[PDB]
RNA sequence: AAGGGCACCACCAGGAGUGGAGCCUGCGGCUUAAUUUGACCAACACGGGAAACCUCACCCGGCCCGGACACGGACAGGAUUGACAGAUUGAUAGCUCUUUCUCGAUUCCGUGGGUGGUGGUGCAUGGCCGUUCUUAGUUGGUGGAGCGAUUUGUCUGGUUAAUUCCGAUAACGAACGAGACUCUGGCAUGCUAACUAGUUACGCGACCCCCGAGCGGUCGGCGUCCCCCAACUUCUUAGAGGGACAAGUGGCGUUCAGCCACCCGAGAUUGAGCAAUAACAGGUCUGUGAUGCCCUUAGAUGUCCGGGGCUGCACGCGCGCUACACUGACUGGCUCAGCGUGUGCCUACCCUACGCCGGCAGGCGCGGGUAACCCGUUGAACCCCAUUCGUGAUGGGGAUCGGGGAUUGCAAUUAUUCCCCAUGAACGAGGAAUUCCCAGUAAGUGCGGGUCAUAAGCUUGCGUUGAUUAAGUCCCUGCCCUUUGUACACACCGCC
């Protein structure tokens, strides 16, 4: 086994996360695990504002940089065991995955 | 948990690692037709692919230089042993890489062409 | 001098304890998100980290 | 410039000759005429200094005072 | 450099065990990270590798705040006859599994 | 000089102001051992520059080589390195001296040669950035004209925010810029989905009415992803899509390009990012192991340590904060946010709930959070509702200054900051001048981030309350196109 696991995906782009959150749950449906829906956490917007010039002379122009971090949560729940069933990750570069159990 | 840092610091550190590795590879493989670096990280292990033009040149005598750089990137960032692998990849359409063309132009000017 | 005074002055805090992780500068550091990079070096490398301009 | 103090004289060592600060007598009878540093880090090999009012161990940096 | 044999040979055998060595540029670092048990300051290894660079047995690369010294073929036999080791033991980068 | 057009870094009509006072801060000047220095629309809260030490580059002193490598001397009968005591020193720097021990080939001396430098030169340079200029402008190929520099293309006109387009046409065909583009805001009771977001319903409770209601009212009280033991996605989140095109109607218009008005609509102009050719002796060599050349390199312009300085004041200026009060101050009560951060490679330094003590600043235990899980339903301020005050330099204002208590740190003096009790100064709306601005805008008002061991009168963002005036013009200051004049071309700050 009685296992209930959580898989979290996080990256900087939405295309890769969307296709992973698509193909993973599709593999789960074809491999008949009932799937808790993909939950989209609020986006983390890392903002860094910095003077453009390396000198301090100029017209006080500020360059603002953003990093967007997006993360999704998918809970895999089967009456049978899960880890011995699903082993493949199928993860492209640019996205980080973390798999925990309901205990942690 | 307490051992791992937050996601914000983690992504920033990953970007810093990419930038540091890119700077090192640029300063090291300058004459070897360096183009770029692509890192694929997994919890099991990580793979570093060096896009360049002269793969046979970046690889030393029987991979001596690629072994050297693998050990360097091993020690400088302190991965677990055997958890990083360095592959050298030949680029396609080297005329389309601005890095390779700029490096070749710099080499020509250093050689002494007008 | 010997080991007793060469580096004896405390630098456990303050502006003298921090330097840019790239250019070893002590001015205009960015410590947000543990970046620890100089103001100019962050502009230099910000494309590589992933800090990109949107607005 | 015009530094008020003169150029400080850096130390030059005394340029010591052969040590020979121990003697044996009547066809060999050992006489340690120097103090022995008893610590483990000094060991039983090195001798101590023979200053006019104390003894100094070169390695152990122990100073034994006799009053 | 006034650094003694007891850590000169330590640095040299570290450099010969694997074909490279990485050293952060910090003359005030109390201890070099690897060879943790030898009580060697970072300054000693930095100047030793600088001397090896000067004599030509190692080639030097400098990223942001790090040195990436690469041992050379002229370094092979100089380390070998410094350490009095037969030319059968090689650095790890030279020969692997062969 | 003319014609056409345009812009709140221009004006008009106005708003809030600044210039007046106190203070903070940045420049000049003065003084000083030093008050390090760059910069003079497009310098002066700018160098992310809020400096006790560090920073630091300046001043007064004191250490170390962290002078590779080559050569020659030197040496295990010792090249040479450290060090206790006394003086000496600011120093417990064996720095130096008296004094002897101790390391052992790593060094030491000399000659070349390094190396380092927040030293000089931004008028030798790269990169970046500012500006010209965010205006609509810019360029080839082939063809035409001209001996040629050049010109046409790139235009009379209409239109546009736009050389934007319709059209004319010795030009044709293109290219960049504009636009298109990306992010953002406003609409989706339509789709997907949620125990790190909820709503509704139900069931346990707690309290009021219980006269009698009772499917009565409140609950940010507890439960129903605890796995069988409710559903659903409106509200929150974030993806995929749609949605707006001058599309529909009327009028103007060459009835073209377009313009005005209205309906329906969430929306009929949401703000940003990027941003051409050519250039400036514009700024940075004090961001860089970007860098040429010069200077210095052992009594150092390298580096470290101690102290001081960067704050220093007859004075002038700039960016700001606080006010001059009753559209208010004080006291109490009630009631509302959104950005966004949070424990670290070196690197020590996190955000904090709750409980106890103290009057406050704070202190002490117990946790939570590497985070839509905890701070936190971020109980913010202004505002609102009541109290006192009463037109006075007053309960306005809080400068200056005395005494005392904590916190950070190795260290608080020239007061780091915070707290308490005392003093209550100028200031009664500010000359000549001058800045910014058109709708959720100005302004009032607080809250985050950066800087941060300690800290914001700064800056970058966020929300809350929320307007007056205007839908125009070339009058001033400027910009674009055409014609024109020129004795200018370093280009009217010209020339003479
Ligand atoms: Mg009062």
């Amino acid at each position: 086994a009685i296992h209930r696991i959580r898989i979290t995906l996080t990256s900087r782009n939405v295309k890769s996360l969307e296709k992973v959150c698509a193909d993973l749950i599709r593999g789960a449906k074809e491999k008949n695990l009932k799937v808790k829906g993909p939950v989209r956490m609020p986006t983390k917007t890392l903002r860094i504002t910095t003077r453009k010039t390396p000198c301090g002379e100029g017209s006080k122009t500020w360059d603002r940089f953003q990093m967007r971090i997006h993360k999704r949560l998918i809970d895999l729940h089967s009456p049978s065991e899960i880890v011995k069933q699903i082993t493949s990750i199928s993860i492209e570069p640019g996205v980080e995955v973390e798999v925990t159990i309901a205990d942690a | 948990m307490a051992v791992q840092i937050s996601k914000k610091r983690k992504f920033v550190a990953d970007g810093i690692f990419k930038a540091e590795l890119n700077e090192f590879l640029t300063r090291e493989l300058a004459e070897d037709g360096y183009s770029g670096v692509e890192v694929r990280v997994t919890p099991t292990r990580t793979e570093i692919i060096i896009l360049a033009t002269r793969t046979q040149n970046v690889l030393g005598e029987k991979g001596r230089r690629i072994r050297e750089l693998t050990a360097v990137v091993q020690k400088r960032f302190g991965f677990p042993e055997g958890s990083v692998e360095l592959y050298a990849e030949k680029v396609a359409t080297r005329g389309l890489c601005a890095i390779a063309q700029a490096e070749s132009l710099r080499y020509k000017l250093l050689g002494g062409l007008a | 001098g010997h080991q007793q005074l060469y580096w004896s002055h405390p630098r456990k805090f303050g502006q003298g304890s921090r330097s840019c992780r790239v250019c070893s500068n002590r001015h205009g550091l960015i410590r947000k998100y543990g970046l620890n990079m100089c103001r100019q070096c962050f502009r230099q490398y910000a494309k590589d980290i992933g800090f990109i301009k949107l607005d | 410039y015009t530094t008020p103090k003169k150029n400080k004289h850096k130390r030059k060592k005394v340029k010591l000759a052969v040590l020979k600060y121990y003697k044996v007598d009547e066809n060999g009878k050992i006489s340690r005429l120097r103090r022995e540093c008893p610590s483990d880090e000094c060991g039983a090999g090195v001798f101590m200094a023979s200053h006019f009012d104390r003894h100094y161990c070169g390695k152990c940096c122990l100073t034994y005072c006799f009053n | 450099m006034l650094m003694p044999k007891k850590n000169r040979i330590a640095i040299y055998e570290l450099l010969f065990k694997e074909g490279v060595m990485v050293a952060k540029k910090d003359v005030h670092m109390p201890k070099h990270p690897e060879l943790a048990d030898k009580n060697v300051p970072n300054l000693h290894v930095m100047k030793a590798m600088q001397s090896l660079k000067s004599r030509g047995y190692v080639k030097e690369q400098f990223a942001w705040r790090h040195f990436y010294w690469y041992l050379t073929n002229e370094g092979i036999q100089y380390l070998r006859d410094y350490l009095h080791l037969p030319p059968e033991i090689v650095p790890a980068t030279l020969r692997r599994s062969r």
